[PDB]
């Protein structure tokens, strides 16, 4: 849908169907999926100290 | 001083003799694994399916005890209900051909012991250099 850019006090507010775009059928079904990437190798300190 | 020995073979050179024999050369076979218009898509995918086999083989020798020391050994005790197999006999009786058929039950198991293993001795010797 679409609304129209209604102006000059008026208090209904039609609707209208508009096609447009191919994407928007396509992000009416990837509304739910982001991705991410994976990184490994955190740090972090604590108490132990490596021996020679 | 040697007139004529066992010089060495070529890679799967040994593979029919017994294992005892066998485990003097692990060099060679380990060797021969690496590198010695549509056509080249083939010759690239085969190339990195190459490298992704042996990486996959170097990770899984990674997360047990030994990284880069090609033989190792470890702290899981042999079950003998897997093998019902003498000592005596398999060093120098059979071939690892032969071994195979036989242990080829009891895998993925073993590798997941393993797993547990170097697990809880890298965390009980963490807490070792913890309190040291």
């Amino acid at each position: 849908l679409t609304r129209d850019g209604g102006s000059t006090n008026s208090t209904t507010e039609t609707f209208r169907p508009g096609g447009g775009d191919m994407r928007d059928n396509w992000r009416s079904e990837l509304y739910k999926y982001k991705v991410v990437k994976i990184e490994p190798l955190g740090v972090a300190p604590t108490r132990c100290k490596r021996r020679v | 001083a040697v007139g004529i020995g066992a010089v060495f073979l070529g890679f799967l050179g040994a593979a029919g003799s017994t294992m005892g024999a066998a485990s003097m050369t692990l060099t060679v076979q380990a060797r021969n694994l690496l590198s010695g218009t549509v056509w080249g898509i083939k010759q690239l995918q085969a190339r990195v399916l190459a490298v992704e086999r042996y990486l996959r083989d170097q990770q899984l020798l990674g997360i047990w005890g030994c990284s880069g020391k090609l033989i190792c050994c470890t702290n899981v005790p042999w079950n003998s209900s897997w093998s019902n197999r003498n000592l005596s006999e398999i060093w120098d009786n059979m071939t690892w051909l032969q071994w195979d058929k036989e242990i080829s039950n009891y895998t993925q198991i073993i590798y997941g012991l393993l797993e547990e293993s170097q697990n809880q001795q890298e965390k009980n010797e963490q807490d070792l250099l913890a309190l040291d």
